[PDB]
């Protein structure tokens, strides 16, 4: 017994655990109350662990969007910071629909942000798309990669398919493994 | 309690194979069954040891093998419809071995594969595999491209494809790498425009 | 016994559970009240439940949508930020209406958000759509991809068929075999 | 006995239950008072209960409506905002005359809608329908497709054939027998 | 209790089969009541083994057999009219099995089916199979293009269509792929403009 | 036992130790409450310890990010202080995805941040993209730079894959021995 | 306990090899199941000494001490598919090594390796390693140009290319590289515009 | 505690080389463990007295040697593969020494090393010496330019490189560095633009 992490979020502990008990050591989750979590792991096991906090630059920052820079608390906003805000809102969206498709688990989608349509009397430039999509095993992993740039294409202004870049990959290997306790 | 019961209910999805190497072998049909299966062996609820063998995984585990101790061997796939006889595909015109050392072949691909009785290795010509996946491709009025080489053919696709032909198209890669695999014919199913 | 995440919606619980019913794990949603739903897996089927949490990201975000960002909490709202909670209600309406069809089960449909009619002097450009369908068993589902692009097309300004874009698929199939019990 | 989902509406409950007496599970309707119903399935079929919600998306979210976007509630409203829910409230009152057809059980009926008639300078472009509806058994149901296509053309300012899409339906096969209690 | 009881209130939806392999099948009819009857065989309130067999389903199961064991077979369905003597429709012109083979083929797939008491395969002509689909074709106004190929067709139906064209396609097409399957036809009913 | 460093916080403790257990010197992270953790090593590597500590510049600062130098606590921003808020903002979000793409444990991701985009007449000028990256052991990690060259490509305005500068490495050997307490 | 059951609970991704040094091996077989094993033998739980042995690892093992007691020698990889006796690929083409040195090689090479029973150096040309790594980059439709030199070849990839030649590319070149190894044929994946 | 203890927990990154100057060398294996085992010999929990001895500080530290006694002595590296016997690479074409002086160097060389048993003076070519570097060169595709001198020979790789040639280089010149020292040839990677 002997903490590693405490006051954690429940984002980042369901996280955390599952790192290291990918990496053979098991953790206790220790609930404490109006505080958050705090994760425990043994003490010979303490020195890996410790280790891939490090390297995996745990516990995790909660996930960044756009629109959390540019809020809605402001009452009077500029229209570069309603572009940002509905830009990110379609991107929170399509992610939201790429995990809705057969085959993905996980999606980050993103745009190429518009800023200077009405700064310079330049028209706006090509909106560029680019998106991760993490898919089960067995699947044709070769042939989704069109379904995506099909579906991503046209949904948006103008863009073209040397645009639009979508890097997908398969799932790592099921840890379903329990880690196991020390003996001493 | 016996494997066949501490799996799902309903008992037809996993066919349990009695195996040669001291060990039970659970034949799991997609990838989503052997997630299924692959948990009642690992919480730890079943004393003896057992696998869960995939016919996907089971055809890229033996190619692991099959190209180190027989390399430059042209073969399509293993079926395993029949898990205690599976089917090895092997091609009729791009070989050299005879029969000589078929039997050599097959008797150890029975010693990889435990469950297996016999490895029945049939040899099918590799014309009908670009044929049937030339017939089926017309078939689906999609405008492809043929580019022919020695052990191997691609049937590019490109251009502005619409919604249909790419459902098509995709129902039918997926149906014809299931039979044939990718290791002759692969498909290219790129997608730009004008 | 022991927890997952607790403090859930009624959103995020029933579907963290079917995730993990349909890996052969059960989990025990437990109600806490004003706190929120919360579900206890069993401890040897700890290890595989907090890696599918991280693997399928639960819990779920709740379903983004584009008016959520422009509120009509704000007494004045620029033109760019009703034409964007417009076009939101439209494609909230679309996939309200797809889920009615025969076969359909689930849909999500984009819009391409036009956003600088009024800046520059560039006429509107051209409508682009997106939708997804998820279909029953046994449907012949290369043939409702014409439906919907012939549902999707007179339900806008001028849209063609090239800027529809359709990508439909079957459900998963059916988890019907309750998970069981581990053992000890 | 193991619940599903509660504080739902008196919309949403009587839809999640037709929804799993329709896939062979009885599901029990159990009032709240001023929390909302709450919908409780057996302990058998409580795995094929929670496929089902995930599989349908329910609890359904209410009928977004156009107007509800943009309320009577602000004491100023902009010329593009009372179009919009002036538009609303017509298709609103289509699908509640579609209905009254012979024949006809359910319609959605969508607008092109115009938002830029007075902003360019452009002339209003022409106006686009699209008609859902879901028919009884034994309709000729390639001959109403021309009644509703004739009933919606003058019903508008200039549309043409070519821009009223009609997607018509039969209804499903109807669901008259009882679930069944699980035995035990 | 005994499974014509434990399934819905009325009983000819369901046709009981008593099977082979020491099992019992259940032939739903179409897609919903066969997770109608599979909800029964999954909550465990039928003490025995049982199956929900479809004729949708155990189609596409022997054509994953069928495309293994006797690949560059030329057939069109298996229908389930009469479930204990099902009906295997089989190509006439583009077969060169003789008879020899035929009980060869019909005691195998007797095998695959523990239901079916025999099974009839049939041969017909596929000029008729593509008359039928284009008799019915130009009888439902539909302005369409025959690209014929050996081993197959395909009527595509491009076009800016109207609504009743889009409806009459639609029921025609569920119409004849019910009778002759997709394997010899293809229906490319895509939709472009001008 | 004697005091290294106190009052750190939780990311800056756990990083402190990370380096001392990879240098053979075995660190005691103490909680003190309201004051923050406090990291004592023992009498004979005290030495050792502080020579770290200076070395690597422990304790470390927090991430410095640009959004942090330009608040939502103005009340009014200067459209130059939206800019850098939201470029902050992209490259936070870039950082999060290349961690969720399959190899990668880290990122650290960069903008070319323009500023004189209206102050000067000249047109804005080419993004300038830079990634770091730390993968597992055993990667093609000549393979995966353009991954990432393709992924950072279409995810901006207009950059070149000469602006993108992917400098990636794999992570360190495993730190899995404890360090071992010294006998005296 | 013994080593067979502190590791997982599954028992067959970890090879354990009894050695001949007064030790025990364990075969890992990719880079996450290494850290598995290694962190076993890290914690302190295990009484004797043991390592964890990795197919990537113990390839460029040897490959530091072979660069030393056997320069200017022309190889391939060990192929460690069975690990108690690996296959060491030699260059057929390039090596002026008679059958005199070869036992002397393996012999060696056998103290490198204690699990190891006898390391089978078997010779293979090197027309079919660049054979097989430009008839599999052609099948993939790749745009490339090789580059001969002796001792190696160079195909490299450049141009501005899209998202699924730069996925069809590194699924062929992890094929490749975890069969025939890096270091006779380089792939150079560049990736430039117009 | 006897030192084989004192070090980790897992024992074989660290060989343990009984001296011959009543003291005891401790062979770590890169950078980091050096700065491991250092920290057991300097907390003193160690009663004799033990050196860390590592293959890149002891090639530098004989080379501090080696410069003053024997000048103008053309050589490479020492390899500390087997630390108890190692291997001194020495230049064929550009020494005049001959097996007179030979043992006079190696027996000069054992005196400096305590914990090595002979260390083995071998003669390579430096013709193969700018060959491997060449051969390897062209088969990264880097873009360089050979600069002969006697004693030395440079590789200038100039230019504006892009993101994988900076990478193939650096995984290259450290794979050759270990090897070949950094002695006869010097690899310049400078990175100028247009």
């Amino acid at each position: 017994d002997k903490d590693l992490l405490k006051g954690l979020d429940q984002e980042q502990a369901n996280e955390v655990i599952a790192v290291l008990q990918m990496h053979n050591i098991e953790a206790n989750k220790i609930d404490s109350g109006k505080l958050g979590y705090s994760i425990t792991v043994a003490e010979p096991d303490f020195t890996a662990a410790v280790y891939w906090i490090k390297t995996y630059q745990l516990p995790p920052r909660p996930r960044v969007e756009i629109a959390q820079m540019f809020p809605a608390d402001s009452l009077v906003s500029s229209p570069r910071a309603e572009k940002a805000r509905l830009y990110s809102a379609i991107e929170q969206r399509l992610e939201q629909s790429l995990q809705t498709m057969e085959g993905v688990l996980s999606a980050r989608v993103h745009i190429s942000y518009d800023i200077d349509a009405g700064e310079n009397g330049r028209p706006p430039k090509p909106v560029h798309l680019s998106a991760l999509a993490v898919y089960e095993r067995g699947s044709p992993l070769a042939h989704q990669i069109s379904d995506i740039k099909r579906f991503l294409k046209n949904s948006f202004a103008d863009v073209d398919y040397d645009n639009i870049s979508v890097v997908l990959s398969e799932r790592s290997d099921a840890q379903l493994q329990a880690p196991g306790t020390p003996v001493k | 309690a016996e494997l066949d019961s501490l799996l799902g209910q309903e008992k037809e999805r996993f066919q349990v194979l009695p195996g040669r190497d001291k060990m039970l072998y659970v034949a799991a049909q997609n990838e989503r069954d052997t997630l299924w299966a692959r948990q009642v062996l690992a919480r730890g609820d079943y004393d003896k040891n057992a696998r869960v063998i995939n016919e996907n995984e089971e055809n890229k585990r033996i190619s692991i093998w099959l190209d180190t101790y027989y390399p430059q061997l042209a073969y399509y796939r293993i079926h395993f419809d029949e898990p205690r006889k599976p089917v090895f595909w092997l091609s009729r015109q791009r070989n050299t071995m005879s029969k000589k050392e078929l039997e050599v072949l097959s008797q150890k691909l029975r010693a990889l594969m435990p469950y297996a009785d016999s490895v029945n290795i049939t040899l099918m010509d590799d014309v009908t595999a670009a044929g049937q996946a030339e017939a089926g491709l017309k078939q689906q009025a999609l405008p492809y491209s043929r580019r022919n080489h020695k052990g191997g053919v691609t049937f590019v696709i490109q251009g502005a494809l619409d919604d249909v032909e790419i459902l098509r198209a995709r129902q039918f890669v997926d149906s014809y790498y299931r039979t044939w695999g990718g290791r002759y014919v692969q498909f290219a199913i790129e997608l730009k425009d004008d």
